[PDB]
């Protein structure tokens, strides 16, 4: 005889394990985080990408990326696709996973797709919706917010850069959409500000609601930080 | 104050600048040896023990630059930040520095626009940028958001990210929240980032991280232990933690090492900086 | 960079990681669990783990997306490749 | 009026309002291949 | 009065802590790892 036989189903079990991990990702569309997002009148990150891009055109990057509770994707969906048959890149913050807070893996995923858009010469579209910095990573979070702005400045006047705000966007993080070319906000469900209302009240003793301080109409009509009120 | 002073100022400014964007900036003989002096050693006791106590950031700036002479731009405008031309070892530098004695050194709309244009001007004429950091964050008021801090404050981080001149940043004390990243951090492309032992680098300070009853001990214990330079140093976000008295020699050494830095932006007709 | 589920990415394989007596089970258990694509995928070193049957479409899609890639080396007369 | 500017060439033509669409389209076609470059610089120093 | 005084030596203790960390680095030149390197006929990296 020559060597031996195994009767293993080893290779099939490996394919089944990828299928299992893919089913974990897919089930999240009907789990409790997606329910709370819909309860707020908001689409999920994946629903947003599917709606924006041409049907069936999205190819995802880094779907199984994970920090070293650790969920797949680290709070942002990234990839590329087409709009009216033309190539684009996209990143969409995922409010249903760790609040979409910016960590090291979250940042690296967005850096990858920004770099791809720059070196292949296509537009990049960011969809913002997030609870702030991943406080547990500390200064690492601050580092990656700044690294993202550095890429937006490198791309300024090189590729068109569009930012959508469809949820909260607060703190220094606002300077990333500010350095893109076009900032789109959706009425009532989006808000943007450097300093939030709680700090404002603690310092000035004045009470301002989030909509009055940084809602879509406020930035589209008064501050000029947004270019369209959807 | 009078016409003679105006013309003296113009001569002083032009003396620190090249004649055009391709010409050499004039180089002068160094004015001091690199051996430590009393003006270097003074920096070791400059940072107050008390959290709330300020110092004049010009006392740091003047200790580092030749002859202690800063030719300021916009001196009376947004004095929560300092901008001006100077020399280190006979070579021109542009200084940007948070000033704790005005608005607690916080960044606001006006200081962001003042520093942004100064940095872009220096970079256009091949003048290195030297930044001194002591920043609590951004100025809090109802009016800052209304008057455009998002689009107007973004000019400052854009200017640092755009610059290709040698850049050296020194954190003397506070570097909290978005202030850390905006003030010439390594993440924007700054070449050399130094921290004093007194650097307080953190997402938030002790006053915010709380929540005989009244007491500063838990915040003071938080500022020590949690607001230090050493996490940034462990990650290489700062290149070195230095004694304050080492600042002049370390700045001069870095500027010499970086002198021939060559970096070019991706080709474009021009950028689209927020306006 | 794409990986099949059968990718075995590791510093060393099971045969080297060892050290009824003779047995392939401990190495086979090491190859599974320790020689997989998923650490690389967690770190973004591979962009996706794909089913093998997806290879043709995923390769074609990537080549189309990358078609206009523009990258230039730092200027030089030439390099000094080892000879 | 427009006519001092027109006498000095500061405006290229005085047009009837109804001519605007055709005159704009004609000018954009004539100018399509315009080539102009700024003097070389790292970047400008626009007021901020 | 204006604010308070602390009598803290907080800033001095911060400089002393950098000195302490620098002394840890410097002592390694005569610790056991450097000894084994020299025992092999090799200089240390520094």
């Amino acid at each position: 005889m020559t060597a031996t036989e195994n009767a293993d189903g080893r290779t099939r079990r490996r394919l089944d394990e990828l299928a299992r991990r893919r089913a974990e990702l897919a089930a999240q569309a009907t789990e409790r985080g997606a329910g709370r997002q819909h309860a707020k009148g908001k689409l999920t990150a994946r629903e947003r990408i599917d709606l924006l891009l041409d049907p069936d055109s999205f190819t995802e990057l880094d779907a199984l990326a994970r920090h070293r509770q650790r969920p797949y994707g680290d709070g942002v969906v990234t990839g590329y696709g087409t709009i009216d048959g033309r190539k684009v890149c996209v990143y969409a913050q995922d409010f249903t996973v760790l609040g979409g807070s910016l960590g090291e893996v979250f940042g690296e995923k967005i850096i990858k797709v920004l770099d791809l858009a720059i070196r292949t010469g296509c537009p990049v579209i960011g969809i913002n919706d997030s609870g702030g910095a991943r406080i547990q990573e500390g200064v690492v979070s601050l580092a990656y917010y700044a690294e993202l702005v550095k890429r937006h400045v490198a791309a300024s006047g090189v590729i068109p850069q569009i930012s959508l705000i469809i949820g909260p966007c607060a703190g220094g993080a606002v300077y990333a959409p500010a350095t893109t070319d076009l900032v789109v906000m959706v009425e009532d469900i989006s808000h943007m500000f450097v300093t939030g209302p709680d700090v404002l009240q603690a310092v000035t003793g004045q009470t301002v609601g989030m909509e009055e301080l940084g809602g879509a109409h406020r930035h589209n009509a008064v501050s000029g930080a947004a270019h369209y009120m959807a | 104050a009078d016409e003679k002073d105006a013309f003296d100022y113009v001569r002083m400014v032009l003396g620190h600048l090249p004649s055009n964007n391709m010409g050499d900036t004039p180089v002068f003989a160094p004015t001091a040896a690199r051996e430590l002096t009393e003006a270097d050693r003074a920096l070791d006791t400059l940072i107050p023990d008390r959290t709330a106590e300020s110092y004049d950031m010009m006392r740091v700036v003047n200790a580092v630059i030749d002859d202690g002479e800063l030719t300021q731009f916009h001196q009376l405008f947004a004095p929560n930040v300092i901008c001006g031309l100077a020399r280190v070892e006979g070579h021109s530098v542009g200084v940007v520095a948070n000033q704790p004695t005005h608005l607690a050194g916080a960044l606001d709309i006006d200081a962001s626009e003042k520093a942004a244009r100064f940095i872009r001007f220096c970079d256009a004429f091949h003048v290195p940028v030297l930044t001194f950091v002591d920043v609590p964050g951004f100025l809090t008021s109802m009016e800052q958001e209304r008057d455009g801090i998002i689009r107007r404050g973004a000019k400052l981080i854009y200017a640092y990210c755009e610059a290709t001149v040698p850049m050296v940043t020194v954190i003397t004390r506070k570097a909290y929240g978005g202030g850390y990243g905006v003030m010439g951090s390594k993440h924007l492309g700054i070449d050399v980032n130094l921290a004093w032992p007194t650097a307080e680098i953190a997402v938030m300070g002790g006053e915010s991280a709380v929540r005989e009853e009244t007491r500063e001990r838990l915040v003071s214990e938080y500022t020590e232990t949690m607001c230090t330079p050493y996490v940034a140093a462990e990650r290489g976000y700062v290149d070195a933690v230095i004694m304050p008295h080492e600042t002049r020699a370390q700045v001069a050494t870095a500027l010499d090492t970086l002198r021939d830095k060559r970096m070019t932006r991706l080709p474009r007709k021009h950028g689209n900086i927020p306006l």
